[PDB]
């Protein structure tokens, strides 16, 4: 994980990396916050 | 016909909807998906 060259070297499983474009890993945007929702309702308990 | 839609499907995002444990079970099967991705990459660059 040192640098983009090094991800290539690990994915190729070779120390020498020849000319070209190499896919190594997959970019991802990690979920930052969280939201949970449920509808408001007017059905208040008449217990009071 | 000359070309087809160049599509690539990710290992984990397709197989497991961002579950690390499900990913771990998928990694038990070894190099299936990374060879799958490599074959589809071979197709993609091949089409170009």
């Amino acid at each position: 994980a040192l640098d983009p060259l090094s991800e290539t070297k690990c994915t190729l499983k070779s120390f020498t990396v020849e000319k070209g474009i190499y896919q190594t890993s997959n970019f991802r945007v990690q979920p930052t916050e969280s939201i949970v929702r449920f509808p408001n309702i007017t059905n208040l308990c008449p217990f009071g | 016909p000359v070309s087809m839609t160049k599509t690539s499907v990710d290992c984990t995002m397709y197989i497991c909807g961002d579950s690390t444990e499900c990913s771990n079970l998928l990694l038990q099967y070894g190099s299936f998906c990374t060879q799958l991705n490599r074959a589809l990459t071979g197709i993609a660059v091949e089409q170009d």
